[PDB]
Parts: C-alpha cells; sequence; structure tokens
C-alpha cells in the first residue's frame, strides 16, 4: 500500500483520489492520503474553494515512483513532484503516518468500482495522450482541448487522443462509401484495431481514460472522444464477440458511477439511442441498456 | 450554410454550381400480387443535376437493372445518386467543376458527402427552399428519354431553351421554377395553359413553346393564377 503526502495545505481545496474526494479547509494540517492500492493507475484531483469552475489533476501509478503533492503560490496550484531519495521520503511519509495527519484511501473490500473503471488503462499509454516526458504523472484539467479538436491552439497542452472521424478517407475505402459508411466494421477492426490500437485492450484503455477525464474533470474534448469510440464499436456489424461483452462490462460501471446530476451535461442523447436502440448491437448491451432504463430513462 | 430566400442572388453570381434533385431516382408503381398482397415495380428514375447559372442540366437516367438484387433501394437511391454525382464530377476539368453542389433533400447531405471526400474544396449544402424539381417529369420530352432508356444513360439538356439570348439567369430560374411549381400543383391545368393555342410550337431543340416576351407574361399570369386557385 503506497503513499502520497503533502508538504501542507495552504489553500481551501476539495482533494479527489480516484472517485473518493473530502475538503480540506485553508492551513488545516493535511499531510496526504496513504494506503493506496497497487497494482491500479489513479488519479489525484483539486477543485479551489475560490474557484468552483476550474478542476485540475495527475494521473499516476504508485510503481513508477515516489509522487508528492505541494503548493506552489506563483503558479496558484497543488503540484506533483518526483522525490528521487528513496532514504528522504520513506522518513517523510512515516513521520507523517505516526502523526496521523494523512486521510487512509477509503476502499470497501468488496468494492471493485476502481478496478471496473481502469481495467484496460495503462499509465504508459496515459503518457503519449498527454505528452509531458520529464515526469511519470501526467497533468490533465477541464480546459485542455483534444488534438481533433485543435484542427477544427498550443500543442504541447493537447489530449493526444486518437482522431476517429466517420467522414475521413481513413473511414471510408473508395468504393465502399455505402458499405463502409453504414457498417463501420472495416474501420473498427482492421484501420483501428489491427492498424492503430493494435488490440482491443488498449483501445479500451483509451476509451475509460476518456471516460475518466469527461467525469473527473469535466472535459469536454474527451466526453466527445468517449461518446465516438462507443459509437464506431456500435456502428460495426461485425464485433468479436468479447469485445462486445466487455464493452456491456465497461459501460455498465461507467454509468454506474456517473453523478446522476452531472449526468445531463455529459451524456449524448443521440449517441446512447442509437447505439442502445438502433445500431447493429441494440441487443449486445444488456447490462449497460438496464441501468440505463432505470437510471436515466428520461434521456431514453 | 443553407441555401434559402435571403442568399437567393447568390445561384446567379459566377462561382459554378449545381443543384441535385433525387426525388426521381427511385419509382415505382404499387400493385396487387395474386394472392391479394402488394408490391412494387419499378420504373426508370433520373438524376435531376441543374446548372442555374447556364441552364444545362446533366440528366442522369437511373435504368431498373440497377435495382436488381438490391435491398433497401430507397436508402440506395440516396448512394446511387451521390456516387453519380462524384463520377460527373470527376469527369469535368478541373475549371468547370462546381464550387458547390447544393441538394435539394436534407438526407442527399450525407452519402455525397461521403462520395465528394475526394475533393474538399467542393461544399456540399441543402436549402430551406421548397423547390418543384420532383415536376421535371412533367416535362414530356424529358418524361419520354427516362421511359424510353434500355440501359443506363446521360442526356444533357439547357432547361431554359434560348431565353437567356434575352432575359438574366436569375428571370430564367424564377420563371423554370414557376413552371415547374404549375406543373406540380396541377399537371393538367399547367400543360393546357402551355399548349392551348396551337399556333405556339416547341422547336425540335427545346423543352418549351417558343413565346414571345409577351405571351410569356400571359403565360407566367395564368401559371401563377392556377397556382393561387389550388390553394
Ligand atoms: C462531468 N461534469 C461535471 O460537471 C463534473 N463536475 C465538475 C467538473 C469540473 C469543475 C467542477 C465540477 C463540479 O463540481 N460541478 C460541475
Amino acid at each position: 500500500m503506497n503513499t502520497v503526502p503533502f508538504t501542507s495545505a495552504p489553500i481551501e481545496v476539495t482533494i479527489g483520489i480516484d472517485q473518493y474526494s473530502f475538503n480540506v479547509k485553508e492551513n488545516q494540517p493535511f499531510h496526504g492520503i496513504k494506503d493506496i492500492p497497487i497494482g491500479h493507475v489513479h488519479v489525484i484531483h483539486f477543485q479551489h474553494a475560490d474557484n468552483s469552475s476550474m478542476r485540475y489533476g495527475y494521473w499516476f501509478d504508485c510503481r513508477m515512483g515516489n509522487f508528492y503533492i505541494q503548493y506552489d503560490p506563483k503558479d496558484g496550484l497543488y503540484k506533483m513532484m518526483e522525490e528521487r531519495d528513496g532514504a528522504k521520503f520513506e522518513n517523510i511519509v512515516h513521520n507523517f503516518k505516526e502523526r496521523q495527519m494523512m486521510v487512509s484511501y477509503p476502499k470497501i473490500d468488496e468494492d471493485d468500482t476502481w478496478y471496473n473503471l481502469t481495467e484496460f488503462v495503462q499509465m504508459d499509454k496515459i503518457r503519449k495522450i498527454v505528452r509531458k516526458d520529464e515526469n511519470q504523472f501526467s497533468y490533465v484539467d477541464s480546459s485542455m482541448t483534444t488534438v481533433q479538436e485543435n484542427e477544427l491552439s498550443d500543442p504541447a497542452h493537447s489530449l493526444n487522443y486518437t482522431v476517429i472521424n466517420f467522414k475521413s478517407r481513413e473511414a471510408i475505402r473508395p468504393g465502399h462509401e455505402m458499405e463502409d459508411f453504414l457498417d463501420k466494421s472495416y474501420y473498427l477492426n482492421t484501420v483501428m484495431l489491427q492498424g492503430i490500437f493494435k488490440n482491443s485492450s488498449n483501445y479500451f484503455g483509451e476509451l475509460q481514460f476518456a471516460f475518466l477525464n469527461a467525469m473527473f474533470f469535466g472535459n469536454y474534448g474527451s466526453s466527445l472522444q468517449w461518446h465516438a469510440m462507443i459509437e464506431l464499436i456500435c456502428s460495426s456489424a461485425t464485433v468479436p464477440k468479447h469485445m462486445l461483452d466487455k464493452l456491456d462490462e465497461i459501460l455498465y460501471y461507467q454509468i454506474k458511477t456517473l453523478p446522476e446530476q452531472y449526468s445531463d451535461i455529459l451524456l449524448n442523447e443521440r449517441v446512447w439511442n442509437i447505439c442502445l436502440y438502433s445500431s447493429f448491437q441494440k441487443n449486445s448491451l444488456h447490462n449497460t441498456e438496464k441501468i440505463m432504463e432505470n437510471k436515466y430513462p428520461e434521456l431514453l | 450554410g443553407a441555401m434559402n430566400s435571403s442568399n437567393y442572388a447568390e445561384l446567379f453570381n459566377n462561382d459554378i454550381k449545381l443543384f441535385v434533385d433525387d426525388t426521381n431516382v427511385y419509382r415505382v408503381t404499387v400493385h396487387k400480387t395474386f394472392e391479394g398482397n402488394v408490391a412494387t415495380k419499378a420504373i426508370n428514375g433520373c438524376i435531376f443535376t441543374l446548372n442555374p447559372k447556364t441552364g444545362h442540366l446533366f440528366l442522369k437516367i437511373i435504368h431498373t437493372s440497377v435495382w436488381a438484387g438490391q435491398k433497401r433501394l430507397s436508402q440506395l437511391a440516396k448512394w446511387k445518386t451521390a456516387e453519380e454525382v462524384s463520377a460527373l464530377v470527376r469527369s469535368l476539368p478541373k475549371e468547370e467543376q462546381p464550387k458547390q453542389i447544393i441538394v435539394t433533400r436534407k438526407a442527399m447531405l450525407d452519402p455525397l458527402e461521403v462520395h465528394m471526400l475526394d475533393f474538399p474544396n467542393i461544399a456540399i449544402r441543402p436549402t430551406e427552399l421548397r423547390l418543384p424539381f420532383s415536376a421535371a417529369m412533367s416535362i414530356d420530352k424529358l418524361s419520354d428519354v427516362v421511359m424510353k432508356a434500355t440501359e443506363p444513360q446521360m442526356v444533357l439538356f439547357n432547361i431554359y431553351d434560348d431565353w437567356l439570348d434575352r432575359i438574366s439567369s436569375y428571370t430564367a430560374f424564377s420563371r423554370l421554377t414557376l413552371l415547374l411549381r404549375a406543373l406540380k400543383t396541377n399537371e393538367e391545368s399547367a400543360k393546357m395553359i402551355l399548349l392551348s393555342d396551337p399556333t405556339i410550337t416547341i422547336k425540335s431543340y427545346h423543352l418549351w413553346p417558343s413565346f414571345t416576351d409577351e405571351q410569356w407574361i400571359t403565360i407566367e399570369s395564368q401559371m401563377r393564377d392556377l397556382i393561387l386557385t389550388e390553394y
């Protein structure tokens, strides 16, 4: 079980750790988060009390280094840093644990939610979507735009999601215009799966990362990417049975975790109604359709 | 964006553009079977592709053989339309290709856009106008060449005859749309108006009678009245 210590908490802030969150008051004696489960990526986001509008945060994996948070009064935010001196880190953590100034990652034993939301998400793929190679962790905020958004303006601060565009030469084979536009299987299975992602695990990992970014940071471009990747599968007549079964599980847990009142600005009516009721896969997502109908019947 | 009442003179500027109407591409008669069920029988159709500035009409005749063995024909018809329009553009020299294609029905937008991906600088536009191009099969010579066709065929016409020798494109298009709106609202009446006087003839190389300027004003005047009466 790993730890992310905090140097201090100089400004009042709501701190999230994966799907959990807690309020820290200005100059409260908060020195970080302990008992973080090993084996999964994690995210630590922040929402300033004096700026409700913005959330910014860090994706990380404690197997890749010792990380801490330190407020920077010049740039005005909590920054993740790496401590390279392992003995200095162990000593800091042990002292803070001894004085009981850390919150415990509050995982219920029966609870598989975080695993189910991050099953295919890997730090190394996050770092190719969020390019900042001098750090082992990745910063994301509510305002970062995606590469495809920029095409339609700072490239260093972009989310480099895989570009999906249903009316593009990549998507449409010359001479199969109607066939490829109404049945996207060749774009899914050959162009994206075999060509770009290599396997369905990487596809699902980017889909899951996009959702998490979309829900946790309220990032609009990430929400576009999540829906696009769902729609590409649902609009394909020919999808491996294992992918459909896994997709149903993936979406089930995303819909289960979504805040009920943050759903109207996040869920795209057209995509969901197409996917659940018109698409080739209208009959293949039983768990997702049942939770959608019981939790958001209005959208449908 | 959409073509409408407000940006109407754009049709007659010097940027090449084409209207595409797909209404008459897939045409059927509906009949009873011996068992008392209903079936359709396709008849030849056409794509109506028109330069509104010059009057040039590219009438691609759609022979019923193109539907043989195919399903979801109304959907296929829109993609066939977009395939044929794309092939037409590719056959034209670069300096003759359109800068815009305006589709008369919104359901043609995605099929045409996908077929024209090779032509990113050709704008595909809808319209808010309720244009009467479906009535083109009420023009006798056009209906005649479509029904007689035994194979796919492209036939070229000027739907303005020689009018542009005497009137502007704007006026020509207005006359065309008026005649077609009339033929659509009451084909029998409209046609009576046009041929009532036997001394006015249709030249072999024309679609409409050889009215003088004064006779066109009379003609245009009953047609606007035929339209008011039907409404
Ligand atoms: C995913 N939709 C959302 O509204 C996420 N929610 C936030 C995201 C960024 C900043 C603030 C909030 C918030 O507390 N309420 C909206």
